[PDB]
């Protein structure tokens, strides 16, 4: 770069950069009025900047180089600007002397580039969530059309210019002196990488990428000045590839490509899953129309409540000067409000207004009525939208499987983990919820908070079983909790629970499997099973669950659900006072979990049937005076562990288990 | 006739629970029920 | 039918279990806020005595509760309490524990479609089906109001849409009250169209304003307007038809209609007008905002087709309300809007709400919001376009939702047919330029010798708000490319396929600079 | 899989949680029971007979195959607990290399609970002996190569790659592989300095992941040059069952390695070993 910038002729860095500004040969050099070919807001902007980067790389290759231009990753959070450009004078021991950096500033027509960094770049994002720039660029990927992609792409692109330039004319903040600072090349390379991510994801989706179908009329036009004869640009490959139908297949054309397509440590399928999970729920947008105002300036937004004050909602930035073609975006431009909506807990359809204020770089307030009536729109979630074709979603973390086919390794692992849980003894404390002791109070008397006989019954058991299995996986079991199927006729008791005792190779010794019995804490006794002689070779459970599943509404379903739930409980409890019969103690056995797992399974099955039938499924129609209040044991914080048990405790929240709890099943088949 | 079977080994009299009933539902074979057309005839009435 | 209509709205109900308490008492329900504010929603009585045989219902008992909650703002998905008070016959308070605590139930929408019955008036028949009785009744019942110079006069009525302006404030007239561009256009115009039926009925109407199917092949303007003067001898005075001209209490002039040659152009089969394909294209899409932006220019066309080149005609928004053809056409406009809902019902996508205009829906609705400008008490409380979608609540209907003398079945069949193959579209930007204009475009390939691709329409007066449409208005040129013998793949081909030459013609014959409007774009639509 | 120099906070946090979950387990698939595969007590070749040995193939024609199977087994065990991606690898070949600061500490604060917690990377407990591995430091790894030169490890790697057949490349590969073992082990009794307790320190998996990466770039370079990279001089050595990975369940709970105990289908790691690498970069200079 030292040699290239010292060069002055048609091979000069100065000329290759002055391409992007003055002097002007745009639209054609032979015109009484000349502008710049920095196509801002057009539909060929990515094409043009890709050509610029290719020309820059070809030009620099001729000065003893090997690879392409490294891309500065401003998406990933940082605390300081890159040290490759931070220095002004650095010491090279090859000559054993210091000399000035070629990145700190750039001398152009008797003046140098100037930098004025602002602290708002150096924000430290709170743990777990990305930064503002990251989410802005992220929301440009789900849109399956380059037509709508381009606007978010360019707005993210030009955010950095105001973010880092400052308020100096002799700087890259303004378009006039922005192609002369060296880091501009780096930034545009990174933006080209963002676009490459875009078409990679497009190919993953399967829709065509190398042939957009929105602006073919303009896309037919060759670009300038990248198409005039070599007398104006020394190289030839860009001039020959001027027509922009071919700057898509970069790897086939220009013989170069990136290596790390990952974005903040996200693989392509991983970020696809993440964006689908984000799209799952409903949200809100602010919508703008954009046109030049001849002065690049920031635009801030604030929502004013008619029944209250007005509050700011962040800001974005736009580019514009007096030496470019006027541009008009075809469609709306989106901005996010969801964070402030959550913060102010205002209803999704309340009365309010959104007001935009335009401020120049200096700080002067231009008239706040230069963009018409800014709109606000609402977008329903993927769950809310229906396609009547299955569900077609894949989750992560927990995957619950039918233990009848579970292999012995994880079986031994999980029984060992449960034994360790009994060892530490917190299992009794966590299971004390469902019955005795009195962890509950009512009518001025020690009682149990065992929710029973209401629409919130399946909710409470699903939450309880998931909390218990999370506490178990805290011991690092090989697999998550399994479910014992009973829809198929049972030949006998399941092997894992009826086998006398296990033999572990860790000690190469026998030991009794806990699944038989467990000592109830400080009671002087232990549990005991008692099978019933009519539990086998019957289709009664099958036909009963079918005639319970046939129903349509929810409240009716709840009652037959509870009936069949307590059915096999009483059947297997037997004469034993301390068994699966009496619910005061019946939750102390692992059979409780092995049963409630399929108890949840059938609810999920009914959910799938309702989804297929198109009737309302997530929303309920009973206990509406209660469905807002979360479950009593899980309302508190001391007893409940963390996370789901204290945030996603709303019965209204409970329905969206596949997303707000992240656990799928092995399959939704129901007895073949 | 209804009897109560308990885990203790005993019974309970049926009077503790309300006496149940029998319900029969026809099949869902129904296709059309609404009349093809009504009758548009005027009817006069006394003024009082 | 009344109870079927009642079932459409959702209901909130209090559910109870009842039994015999061998006595009689008065029961009162009490709905209470979390902060201990209680309201007496209702009451009834329970009957029994010492000699009765004990009983209890096998099911629920429902009591309607929506009134108090909707009056006090407590929505259905809120939290509250319900309490029961018992008063004995002998003046003794009774224990509430004797009854079980009640529950709350929610009966939802009933998305089924109901064929409502209404009296044989306020039923907008098709214009050609009108008989002599209906025609004479309408013309008399319209001239009667037209010859009225009072506050309810026709000029004062039509002053809303046109001029003199009374907006944004009646005290100081700045600009016209016509609402255009923004999505609430069909709402405003449909309610304005309805507004005249009240006046017509109260002045002696017999049927509502008919709709004219201009989509059918049109030889010329229908004979109802084409007529000039007829004699009936009842008043022994020849009556001139009020369906040709209109008095302006300000300008002392009159409008003058003017046909245009293109209005008589017929389709390929000849059973539909040239605007039929555009009508289907409007019906095709799903999102409501895209629908309305594609749908405005549709009715905007006829104003220019029939208004001619006159400052005082339908070609100008200032004085378009002073000609009954305005009402005649907006009737068919509302027809299109209504028939869109039946097509919506197929995929059941939400339509009553506007996901893309949540700020716009709840906007105060000018000018009917203020009682100063109009004194129709029925519409004095309808300043919300959200309560206008369910037009059955507005007490009218249509004879049939048929278009082009055809059923929605063949409509969806033709939509599928036109979706089967590929398509090429022209997308135009459009925004207010404070006049009315023609956009005539010609598709021309490399040769430079080409045909007339087509034209579109735009209107705007000089006393209206600035406005820009949200999205790109799309027009079909695939057939024209077919006569040009250029396959759609040629557009993608590395060969230079073609371009378009557009131009704009003003109403008075002048031509505005092409710079006043953006650059049109070419869109491609694949096969499905 | 990615190098440990491009991992942010949250991935480290999730990995630490997963490691602790693995560690406190005392199962057949426990961390100690899988470190058993590479050290004492001895159960090789046939645990039923009298002879005692360690199945860790050292200095023979199957070292890369065996250790790659080991690392993929560890990956399969770990990814169940919630590992989003592959195991990170530490690039000791980096000029001016240092101990990974991700592991060099001892305790760290969980921000979610805002509280201190013991870092699993610091040390692990030997189960039967009841002791723990203690690392040791030496300045040899942390020496600074001068301006424009190359470090000893780097030139060792080059002098390992210039050869053009697998049948001898492995000997220098192994002899340079053993160096960072002692370099990180030092003179401490329990460390990677000896194979007696080699697997009881997490850095082991990082080091051998780097090993597998170098073997992969060896294949890439060889296929670029157009030479047979298959270990054809071990035709009677590959076909041996790589015990204990070829035994019967439940001794080998995982099934993928058991089915792939034949090394003849392990060269194409992009397909039948369900893992891949982000970049083939070596010292800022690619295979081309
Ligand atoms: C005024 O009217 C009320 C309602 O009819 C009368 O309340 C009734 O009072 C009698 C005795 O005060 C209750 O009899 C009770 O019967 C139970 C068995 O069911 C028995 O165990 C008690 O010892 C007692 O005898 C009766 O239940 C109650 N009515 C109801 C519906 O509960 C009241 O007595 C009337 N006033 C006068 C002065 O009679
Ligand atoms: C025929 O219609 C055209 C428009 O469709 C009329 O042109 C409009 O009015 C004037 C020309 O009469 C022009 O703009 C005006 O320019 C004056 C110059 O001082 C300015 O003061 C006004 O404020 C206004 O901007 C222009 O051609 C056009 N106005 C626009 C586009 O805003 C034309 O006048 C009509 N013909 C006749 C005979 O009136
Ligand atoms: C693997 O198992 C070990 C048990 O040997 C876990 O260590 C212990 O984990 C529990 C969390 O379940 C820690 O309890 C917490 O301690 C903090 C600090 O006192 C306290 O503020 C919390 O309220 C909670 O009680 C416990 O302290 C910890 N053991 C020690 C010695 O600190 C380890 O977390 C497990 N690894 C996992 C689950 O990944
Ligand atoms: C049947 O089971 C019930 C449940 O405990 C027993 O009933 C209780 O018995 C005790 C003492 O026998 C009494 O004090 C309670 O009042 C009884 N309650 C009820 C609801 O019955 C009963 O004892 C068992 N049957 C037999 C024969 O022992």
């Amino acid at each position: 770069l030292q040699s290239l910038e010292d060069d002055t002729s048609i091979n000069g860095f100065e000329h290759i950069a002055a391409f992007h500004g003055q002097p002007n040969w745009c639209p054609s050099p032979d015109a009484e009025k000349k502008f710049a070919c920095c196509a801002h807001g057009m539909a060929v902007f990515p094409h043009w900047h890709r050509l610029l980067t290719v020309q820059a790389e070809n030009a620099l290759r001729a000065k003893g180089f090997q690879d392409g231009l490294p891309y500065w990753d401003w998406t990933l959070p940082m605390t300081a600007l890159p040290e490759i450009v931070a220095g002004e004078t650095y010491v090279n021991p090859e000559t054993n002397l210091p000399e000035p950096n070629p990145f700190h500033h750039g001398l152009v027509e008797g003046k140098k580039t100037t930098r004025s960094v602002r602290d708002e770049l150096f924000e430290k994002p709170k743990f777990g969530r990305l930064t503002k720039i990251a989410e802005m660029v992220l929301l440009a990927f789900e849109q399956t059309d380059f037509c709508t992609f381009e606007v978010q792409y360019e707005i993210a692109h030009n955010y950095i210019h105001a973010l880092v330039g400052g308020n100096e004319s002799y700087s890259m903040a303004s378009l006039r002196y922005t192609a002369y600072d060296p880091i501009f090349f780096l930034h545009h390379s990174n933006t080209d990488r963002i676009w490459a991510i875009w078409q990679a994801l497009q190919h993953y989706r399967g829709l065509p990428y190398n042939s957009a179908n929105c602006a073919i009329a303009s896309l037919r036009k060759p670009l300038q000045p990248f198409a005039q004869t070599s007398t104006i640009n020394p190289d030839h490959i860009t001039r020959d590839h001027s027509v922009p139908f071919e700057v898509f297949d970069y790897e086939r054309s220009f013989q170069y490509h990136y290596d790390d397509l990952e974005f903040n440590g996200f693989s392509i399928p991983q970020l696809q899953r993440e964006i689908l999970h984000r799209q799952h729920d409903e949200r809100v947008f602010a919508g703008f129309m954009l046109h030049g105002i001849r002065k690049s300036a920031l635009v801030t937004l604030e929502v004013c409540e008619p029944s209250g004050p007005c509050h700011p909602e962040g800001e974005f930035y736009i580019l514009g000067d007096e030496y470019e073609i006027p541009w008009q975006y075809d469609r709306l431009f989106q901005y996010e409000i969801t964070d402030i909506l959550a913060k102010y807990k205002l209803e999704a359809n309340d009365r309010y207004s959104v007001k935009y204020s335009v401020i120049d770089l200096d700080g002067k307030k231009i008239s706040s009525e230069v963009f018409g009536k800014v709109t606000v729109v609402v977008r329903p979630g993927s769950e809310t939208k229906k396609g009547e074709i299955d569900k077609n979603i894949v989750a992560s973390s927990h995957i619950r499987r039918n233990l009848q086919d579970l292999s012995e390794g994880e079986v031994e692992s999980l029984k060992s983990a449960l034994r360790r849980m009994q060892d530490d003894g917190t299992f009794g404390k966590i299971a004390s919820f469902h019955g005795f002791p009195s962890l509950c109070t009512h009518e001025g008397r020690k009682v149990a908070c065992c929710v029973h006989g209401s629409a919130v019954f399946p909710h409470w058991h699903r939450l309880y079983v998931d909390q218990v299995e999370n506490a178990l996986l805290a011991r690092g079991s090989a697999v998550s909790v399994p479910y014992w199927d009973w829809t198929q006729p049972i030949r006998q008791l399941p092997a894992l629970i009826n086998e006398a005792s296990y033999f572990d190779s860790r000690s190469q010794t026998e030991e009794s499997n806990p699944f038989f019995q467990v000592k109830i804490l400080d009671t002087g006794k232990v549990t005991t099973r008692d099978p019933q002689p009519e539990l086998f070779n019957s289709d009664y459970l099958l036909n009963n669950v079918l005639l319970a599943l046939e129903q349509t509404s929810f409240c009716d379903f709840e009652i037959q659900f509870e009936i069949v739930h307590n059915a096999l409980h009483s059947l297997v409890g037997g004469r034993g006072l301390y068994s699966l019969s009496s619910l005061d103690y019946s939750a102390f056995d692992p059979l409780f979990f092995l049963h409630h797992a399929n108890v949840d399974r059938i609810w999920a099955i009914w959910q799938a049937l309702q989804q297929y039938r198109g009737l309302p499924d997530d929303k309920s129609d009973c206990a509406l005076n209660i469905m807002r209040q979360p479950l009593k044991p899980f309302n508190d914080k001391g007893q409940n562990e963390f996370d789901l048990t204290n945030r996603y405790s709303r019965p209204i929240d409970v329905f969206d288990y596949s997303n707000h709890f992240d656990y799928h099943y092995d399959t939704l088949n129901f007895n073949s | 006739e209804i009897k109560i079977r308990a885990y203790n080994g005993s019974y309970l009299e049926s009077s503790v629970l309300r006496r149940p009933s029998l319900i029969f539902v026809p099949g869902e074979d129904n296709s059309q029920d609404q009349t093809g057309k009504t009758e548009r005839r005027l009817i006069r009435k006394s003024v009082t | 039918s009344l109870i079927n209509k009642q079932k459409e709205k959702s209901r909130a109900f209090a559910g109870f279990l009842l039994g015999g308490i061998k006595t009689s008492a008065h029961v009162d329900i009490k709905v209470c806020t979390p902060e201990d504010v209680c309201k007496d929603a209702g009451d009834f009585d329970v009957l029994g005595g010492t000699a009765e045989m004990p009983w209890s219902f096998d099911r629920l008992y429902r009591y309607e509760i929506t009134e108090v909650l909707e009056k006090k703002g407590l929505s259905v998905d809120d939290a509250f309490t319900v309490k029961v008070e018992l008063r004995a016959l002998n003046g003794s308070i009774l224990s509430s524990s004797l009854i079980p605590t009640p529950s709350v139930l929610y009966e939802p929408k009933s998305r089924v479609t109901s064929i409502q019955e209404l009296p044989p008036n306020r039923v907008r028949h098709e214009i050609s089906h009108l008989d002599a009785r209906a025609t004479m009744s309408l013309k008399a019942a319209l001239r009667d109001l037209q010859k009225d110079g009072t506050k309810s006069g026709w000029q004062a009525l039509a002053a809303f849409h046109g001029v003199p302006a009374l907006c944004p404030s009646p005290e100081a007239p700045k600009y016209a009250c016509c609402l255009h561009g923004v999505p609430t256009f069909p709402h405003w115009h449909r309610l304005y169209t309805l507004q005249v039926e009240q006046a017509l009925l109260k002045h002696g109407s017999t049927v509502a304003l008919p709709y004219w199917d201009w989509t059918l092949p049109i030889s010329q303007l229908p004979s109802l307007f084409t007529e000039q003067t007829f004699y009936d001898a009842w008043k022994d005075e020849v009556l001139e038809n009020p369906f040709a001209r209109g008095y302006i209490k300000e300008s002392k002039g009159y409008t003058v209609r003017d046909p245009q040659p293109e209005l008589f152009k017929l389709s390929a089969d000849g059973k539909h007008s040239v605007l039929f394909d555009e009508v289907l294209l409007v019906l095709e899409q799903t999102d409501y905002c895209d629908f309305e932006v594609q749908f405005e220019v549709t009715h905007n066309a006829i104003h220019y087709l029939v208004g001619g080149h006159q400052s005082y005609s339908l070609s100008s928004l200032h004085y378009s309300s002073y000609d009954p053809i305005f009402f005649t056409h907006h009737t068919f406009v509302d027809k299109i809007w209504a028939v869109w809902q039946e097509l919506q019902k197929r995929r059941g996508l939400p339509y009553d709400r506007a996901d893309c205009a949540v700020n716009y829906m709840s906007d105060a609705m000018q000018p009917f919001n203020s009682v100063v400008l109009n004194e129709n008490a029925f519409t004095r409380t309808h300043a919300l376009p959200k309560e206008v979608f369910n037009y059955q609540d507005l007490n009218f209907r249509y004879d049939d939702m048929k278009l082009g003398g055809l059923n929605l079945d063949e409509l969806e069949e033709e939509i599928r047919q036109h979706q089967s193959k590929a398509r090429v579209f022209a997308g135009f930007l459009l925004h207010g330029i404070g006049t009315s204009a023609e956009v005539r475009f010609s598709v021309c390939q490399e040769n430079g010798k080409c045909t007339r691709a087509g034209a579109i329409f735009v209107l705007g007066g000089s006393l209206e708000m600035p406005w820009a449409f949200d999205r790109l208005y799309k027009y079909d040129i695939t057939d024209t490319l077919n006569e040009l013998h250029i396959r759609p793949e040629d557009v993608f081909n590395a060969d230079a396929p073609f371009s378009l030459r557009y131009e704009i013609i003003a109403v008075n014959g002048t031509a505005l600079p092409p710079s006043s409007l953006s650059k049109p774009t070419i869109i491609f639509k694949p096969a499905v | 899989r990615k190098d440990v120099d491009t991992l942010t906070d949250e991935e480290v946090y999730e990995l630490r949680q997963a490691l602790s979950r693995f560690q406190n387990d005392t199962s057949v698939n426990g961390y100690q029971s899988v470190a058993e595969f590479h050290g004492l007590p001895a159960r090789c070749p046939r645990p039923d007979a009298r002879v005692r040995y360690a199945c860790c193939v050292h200095g023979m024609a199957t070292f890369p195959h065996w250790h790659r199977l080991f690392v993929v087994q560890v990956e399969d065990a770990l990814k169940s607990r919630g590992l989003h991606f592959g195991i990170p690898y530490w690039d000791w070949t980096r000029p001016g290399t240092t101990v990974p600061a991700i592991a060099s500490k001892e305790t760290y604060v969980d921000p979610n609970s805002g509280s201190s917690v013991h870092n699993p990377f610091f040390n692990a407990p030997v189960a039967f002996l009841g002791e723990t591995t203690s690392r040791q430091v030496q300045p040899e790894l942390s020496t600074k190569p001068e301006y424009g030169d190359h470090t000893a490890l780097f030139d060792g790697m080059l002098l390992a790659l210039e050869q053009r057949d697998f049948c001898d490349f492995e000997v220098q590969f192994e002899v340079v592989h053993n160096l960072p073992h002692f370099l990180v082990g030092g003179f401490a009794s329990y460390s990677l300095s000896t194979l007696h307790y080699s697997a009881f320190d997490p850095i082991f998996i990082l080091h051998h992941s780097n090993v597998d990466r170098l073997w992969a770039i060896w294949q890439a370079l060889q296929i670029k040059r157009g030479l047979p990279y298959k270990a054809h001089c071990a035709h009677t050595m590959t076909h041996e069952l790589l015990k204990p990975f070829g035994f019967a369940p439940p001794l080998n709970s995982n099934e993928k390695t058991y089915s792939h105990a034949r090394p003849t289908n392990i060269y194409d790691y992009e397909h039948e070993l369900e893992y891949a690498y982000d970049n083939l970069q070596f010292g800022g200079m690619t295979i081309d």
